RNA sequence: CUGCCGAAGUUUCCCUCAGGAUAGCAGAAACUCAGAUCAGUUUUAUGAGUAUGUAAAAUGAGAGUUUCUAGUGGGCCAUUUUUGGUAAGCAGAACUGGCGAUGCGGGAUGAACCGAACGUGAGGUUAAGGUGCCGGAAUGUACGCUC
RNA sequence: GCGAAACCACAGCCUGGGGAACGGGCCAGGCAAAAUCAGCGGGGCUUGUGGCA
RNA sequence: UCCGCAUGAUUUAUAUGUAUAAAAAUAGAGGUAGGCUACUCUCCUGUAUCGUAGAAGAUGGGCGAUGGUUGAUGAAACGGAAGUGUUUUAUUGACUUGUCCAUGAAAUUCCAAUCUUGUGCGGAAUCGAAUCCAUUGCAUACGACUUUA
């Protein structure tokens, strides 16, 4: 058959995959971040005790096959302010820094080289 | 238009009607009735000025000559100083002299004269009571 | 319709309702 | 500069028709301030005026105009039956119409 | 509307009656021709006489005696309904007689959804004494110190600017 | 009909502001805040009396006119003399056990017919549970408001229901035994 | 009677098709129509009957490539303009053109708050529908629906009031002031005898 | 409430022919139908219905069904008239009927006074 | 190309057959009486057991012919009768109109329903059906019923 | 690079209704934004309850 | 790109005064002073309120009020639901009917300001990207997509 919940099967419009949802905001609860942007790098398996109450094997040893994902630490460049209407959420300012790094200017232009680097 | 004038004498189709020139500065025209409400403003006497002069002929133009004549040098000629008679400015101020009395003597009647109709928003002619 | 059926009757209906009328006011003569 | 407005503001609501015939002989006008039969005896006579604005300039004036004439009134609510020298286009349904105080008679 | 008419009518003279007696009924109609032809069909099913055998000596109007006194009325008809039998008597009150035949018509086709056709009035009775008023609502009505809220006030120029008061 | 009427003396219940359908009945024991909207009736307050009024109502508006009068004799009855209501536990075998918090506005009840779930509720507000000690395992639930204080005593009993057994036999739970007032 | 370039009409208290039915008018002859605070119209009827009313209208959707079919909008705005558009020849150019001098929004946004809102006394509630009768609001039907933000347009609506409230209070206390200065001048009742 | 309909309130007919005249009822004919008479001339004494008619805030005593020279007595007595225009609602409407028949003239009697009203202005800083 | 006149479907019988006939209709040519000379009509009288006929008052019309010669000789729909009939329709005749040759307004739309029988236009007024919006026209007035 | 033919009144979205055959055109709606590429060929009956006296 | 004159004009579902912001109920709301308020008063739609008097709005004078009023300003505060603005302003230059006077309109002798391009003006300052070609392989029938350059 195949699932209808995930169709038109069409090609991704996007190559790093969009969050769609965001955690509950909670006043109560201080600040934290709420996601994060890794590289897959591959798969290995491990060995592991198994702490499972009522589990067949707790306390026992077993194979698990984990996936190994590089993530050097995100550097944060600016802050947007999304503000409540009827309408939905609408991005009311954005505010950058200073220094924004090569690395980073490079993703608003299709040719970083032949560029006159005049971003910011 | 939306001048208020006083109708001096009563002509075959027209109205023989000026505002006091001295007033607001509309000479002794003809007027077609249907062109004209009648307000129910406080008459002006007439009986002091004569008005047997006015006639269709003394109101009326001068020939053509041709069908056609036109160009700025004709709008440099008449104009309200040459073709115009000096006889009608004493015919006009005539009329003036014998009405200003009547109308000083009620009050805002020159000011009323003076002024000018205009419709506003929310007026509707069919109701008001000119 | 809001309904489980169509009040707007077709022309059949409209065409057959009346005879069938006609042929019960004749059983009622007869 | 409120001394104006000689004329009293209308619209062009159809051409006086059936359901699925039109007659553009005639158009409805809906005089606005005039809410009944009797109050459109008033400007039953009156001058009725279309100004629109082309793209051509003849006189060096932006402005035509096409004349007409209040007819007769039309139905219950107040609107009138119009009769314009040229049949106003049907691009003008809504379009805003003049009325001129005149063949005046109050 | 409704007029009331008193009609006299009788059968042709002739040999086997030389002096046909009159025969004069009072019946609402809303013109002069529906209150004669209503006549005839009244004297024809009930006496049985011929339309053509008769004809009409004398119709008149009848205006209201006291148009400004209110009065009570009570009406007995005959309706025709799906097995064409059934009798009521309804009350009434208002200042002419008219005005309650022409209320029970209106009264007919609401409660009854019946015809100027169905109806047939038998007798409409002026009633004076309080305690012979018979139905609930009207005998209310009567009491001394009536007293009761504007009912159903419901009060071009579209886009009204306010917020209409629709109350005192 | 053009006037159905119903009266009400008002006690020494102090405050009874009827502002737009909505009545502040204040008396001695407290206050209740009610809303009247969803009828259409006229109330008016003459002294020591209240007069609920309907002009022209049909039975079906009518009939709201004895249901508005006795709710608001039963909110008077409240801020005078309280509503009480005692509900007897019954168990066979398994004791039922009766936690009590925060004033006695939440419940908890466990070890029922051996069940090990926490069934817990809590109170409407204006209603107070505690655990009465002259007759044993009954609970007396006091409260101004009778419709908050009898849909919790509903609420307590609909929770502990016996579940694919016999009414007949396995006839356990908790049971409104008396509805009486404070005084 | 008399028109304006445009209209603002706060429609709470108003029911659908009678509202609906006057602005389908309006729009063909020719004259913009703003119509705020949607979510607070009424529909004759009890709230579960029209539920059901809405909930039929879900279920039309035609059965090949659903993205082909109805779209079934929820918010009360979109209600409304579905009223108005099946009462307009929306079918042609003159009936496409009387949507576009039609605007509909939940609630009054900035651009249109300080502007005089209309009302339309045809379509009014307390006018039209007998005391007792059962009604439901618009705004209650479309959160229950899909509409999503029903709350913060009450929200928004909150501070609007206030707002409003306090400008209404400043206005009415400069309004008392001149009055009495009205009322001081001795003209006023040399005047009088005009009813001015 | 404020406005009752009893026998002896006078009301203020709002449709018909005699729109804006004041009359007082005199009877109860039934649920929509009431009976109203008044003593100026012109008004006749006949049954109206309540859409036509707006109750007042004036009650005056009358027995029932009161003939017009009685009534016409009681309401000279009760001072009726001058009465229903103490209030500010008849000042309205008095203000509205003669504000109607203003000519064109009178109009720009009201136009200069109320501009000489207007520039007073004089607010204490 | 325009204009004008314009049916028929069932008759008169006849037939081996299809058909013709024959009418009817439409006509084409010749000739009477200004008539009781007629009528898809009513009335009166009259006999026989409202209808029946004959005769005559009303009513409208100019009313007759003999002669030859095209096209048609179907069917459908509904009404009224109507015997056999049965769960129930169904069948049988006779009659009537309408439809074929017919467009227009209305009933959302439609072979028959409701009005209306058509040269080119102007104006006025209506029929049927309608007057919340689509849609020209009262979100009219009054009295009730219905959730 | 070379290069056909069959076929062709005109065209090509869908639901219901249009006496029938209900259709692709009519009516009432849903709606409706150029140009294309490759696959797949899709195109008011009726019921839960027998017959005789 | 504007200063800037223009220069020809292009112009308006413009427009004819682009005049007006409480909130809620309609078997109810609101306003007044004094100490939760007793009491007084208001409603009965906008036919209302604001502005409105002039060679399409001229040129002067007197009297009277510190005002109205506009063009242009040099600044403060506030408005995020789509902030389409609101307000505080001091300023300048006007205008200056509140009131009373003088000049001028006419033979147009019975009706027929804002809107921007425009095109250039002679003076100012301004110094970006994308694709093909190539590359990558996380992608791929071809486009497209992810990289590099």
């Amino acid at each position: 058959h195949g699932s209808l919940g995930f169709l038109p099967r069409k090609r991704a419009s996007r190559q790093r995959g969009k969050v769609k949802a965001f955690p509950k905001d909670d006043a109560s609860k201080p600040v934290h971040l709420t996601a994060f942007l890794g590289y897959k790098a591959g798969m290995t398996h491990i060995v592991r005790d198994l702490d499972r109450p009522g589990s067949k094997m707790h306390k026992r040893e077993i194979l698990e096959a984990v996936t190994v994902i590089e993530t050097p630490p995100m550097v944060v460049v600016g802050v947007v302010g999304y503000v409540e209407t009827p309408r939905g959420l609408r991005s009311l300012t954005t505010v950058w820094a200073e220094h924004l790094s090569e690395e980073v200017k490079r993703r608003f232009y299709k040719n970083w080289f032949k560029s006159k680097k005049k971003a910011f | 238009r939306g001048k208020r004038v006083v109708v001096l004498s009563q002509l075959e189709d027209t109205l023989v009607v000026t505002g006091p020139y001295k007033v607001n500065g509309v000479p002794i025209r003809r007027v077609n009735h249907r062109y004209v409400i009648a307000t129910s403003a406080p008459k002006i006497d007439v009986s002091g000025v004569s008005v047997e002069k006015f006639t269709k002929a003394y109101f009326a133009k001068q020939k053509r000559s041709g069908p056609v004549k036109k160009d700025e040098a004709f709008f440099a000629e008449n104009a309200p100083k040459n073709a115009l008679p000096a006889e009608r400015i004493a015919d006009q101020k005539a009329v003036d002299a014998k009405l200003l009395p009547a109308i000083k003597a009620i009050p805002n009647m020159k000011e009323y004269l003076a002024a000018s109709f205009a419709l506003s928003n929310g007026d509707r002619p069919h109701l008001m009571k000119f | 319709s809001l309904k489980k059926k169509s009040k707007r009757r077709t022309t059949r209906l409209r065409s057959r309702i009346e005879k069938k009328a006609a042929e019960s006011k004749r059983k009622q003569k007869r | 500069a409120q001394g104006h407005r000689l004329y009293v503001k209308a619209k062009h609501l159809s051409f006086q028709r059936s359901k699925h015939v039109i007659h553009p002989g005639t158009s409805i006008v809906k005089i606005e301030g005039c809410d009944s039969k009797e109050e459109a005896q008033f400007y039953l006579g009156k001058r009725v005026c279309y100004v629109y604005k082309s793209s051509k300039a003849v006189r060096g004036s932006k402005i035509r105009v096409i004349w007409g004439t209040i007819a007769r009134p039309h139905g219950n609510s107040g609107a009138v039956r119009a009769r314009f020298v040229h049949n106003l286009p049907a691009k003008t349904f809504g379009s805003s119409l003049r009325v001129m105080l005149y063949p005046s008679n109050i | 509307a409704l007029k009331e008419y008193q009609v006299v009518g009788r059968k042709v003279p002739t040999e086997h009656e030389p002096v046909p007696k009159l025969f004069r009924m009072r019946l609402f109609a809303p013109n002069e021709s529906v209150a004669k032809s209503r006549y005839w069909y009244f004297l024809k099913m009930i006496n049985k006489v011929k339309k053509a055998t008769g004809e009409i000596v004398a119709i008149n109007e009848i205006s209201e005696p006291k148009p400004l006194k209110a009065k009570v009325f009570g009406i007995w008809i005959r309706y025709d309904s799906r097995s064409g039998t059934h009798n009521m008597y309804k009350e009434f009150r208002d200042t002419t007689r008219v005005g309650a035949v022409e209320a029970m018509y209106a009264d007919m086709a609401a409660r009854h959804r019946a015809r100027f056709r169905s109806i047939r009035i038998l007798k409409v009775v002026e009633v004076e004494k309080k305690e012979d008023v018979r139905r609930n609502y009207v005998k209310q009505l009567l009491n001394p110190h009536l007293k009761f809220p504007l009912p159903h006030r419901r009060t071009k120029k579209v886009f009204a600017p306010h917020r209409p008061s629709t109350f005192y | 009909d053009i006037y159905k009427d119903e009266t009400l003396t008002i006690p020494k219940g102090v405050t009874v502001d009827i502002k737009a359908r909505n009545v502040t009945v204040t008396g001695p024991r407290g206050t209740l805040k009610q809303n009247l909207r969803h009828v259409d009736i006229e109330m008016k307050k003459q002294g020591n009396t209240i007069k609920f009024i309907v002009w022209h109502g049909s039975r079906k508006h009518n009939a709201c006119i004895r249901s508005v009068y006795s709710i608001i004799n039963n909110m008077i009855i409240g801020v005078t003399q309280g509503f009480r209501y005692k509900m007897r536990l019954v168990y066979a075998h398994f004791p039922i056990n009766i936690n009590l918090t925060e004033n006695g506005t939440v419940v908890e009840i466990r070890n029922f017919l051996g069940e090990r779930i926490t069934r817990v509720i809590k109170c409407l507000p204006g209603v107070t549970v505690s655990i009465s000690s002259a007759v044993k395992d009954e609970i007396i639930l006091e409260g101004n408001s009778l419709e908050n204080v009898s849909q919790s005593a509903a609420n307590i009993k609909q929770i502990c229901n016996v579940r694919n057994k016999d009414i007949r036999k396995f006839l356990d739970g908790i049971y409104v035994s008396e509805r009486g007032n404070i005084e | 009677s008399e028109f304006q370039k445009v209209v603002v009409i706060d429609a709470k208290g108003h029911l659908l098709g009678r509202l609906a039915s006057v602005v389908a008018k309006q729009l063909l002859g020719g004259q913009k129509v703003v119509v705020v605070r949607c979510e607070e119209l009424n529909i004759s009827g009890h709230f579960f009957r029209n539920k059901l009313k809405y909930l039929a209208y879900l279920r039309k959707a035609c059965r090949y490539n659903p993205s082909r079919g109805a779209f079934h909008f929820r918010a009360p705005s979109r209600i409304f303009q579905k009223a108005v558009r099946g009462m307009l020849p929306h079918k042609t150019a003159r009936g496409q053109a009387a949507l576009e001098h039609l605007q509909a929004v939940e609630g009054i946004p900035p651009p249109f708050d300080k502007q005089k809102r209309v009302v339309v006394p045809a379509a009014l509630r307390v006018l039209r529908l007998k005391p007792g009768r059962k009604y439901c609001t618009v705004g209650r039907l479309s959160s229950e629906v899909g509409w999503k933000y029903n709350d913060i347009v009450a929200k928004l609506e909150e501070r609007r009031k206030v707002k409003s409230a306090a400008f209404y209070q400043a206005k009415l206390a400069k309004q008392k002031k001149i009055a009495s200065a009205k009322e001081a001048s001795p003209v006023n009742q040399k005047l009088s005898q005009f009813g001015y | 409430f404020k406005r009752y309909v009893e026998v002896g309130r006078v009301v203020l007919v709002t449709k018909g022919e005699y729109t804006g005249k004041l009359a007082v009822i005199v009877d109860i004919v039934d649920h929509k139908r009431a009976l109203i008479d008044s003593p100026c001339s012109e008004f006749p004494r006949q049954v109206i219905r309540y859409g036509s008619v707006v109750l007042t805030h004036i009650v005056m005593k009358l027995p029932r069904g009161a003939r017009s020279g009685i009534v016409a007595k009681k309401w000279k007595a009760q001072d009726v008239c001058n009465k229903w225009a103490s209030s500010a609602w008849a000042k309205k409407l008095e203000a509205k009927k003669v504000r109607s028949q203003l000519n064109d003239f009178d109009r720009f009697a009201v136009m200069r006074l109320k501009k000489q009203r207007r520039e007073q202005v004089n607010v204490a800083v």
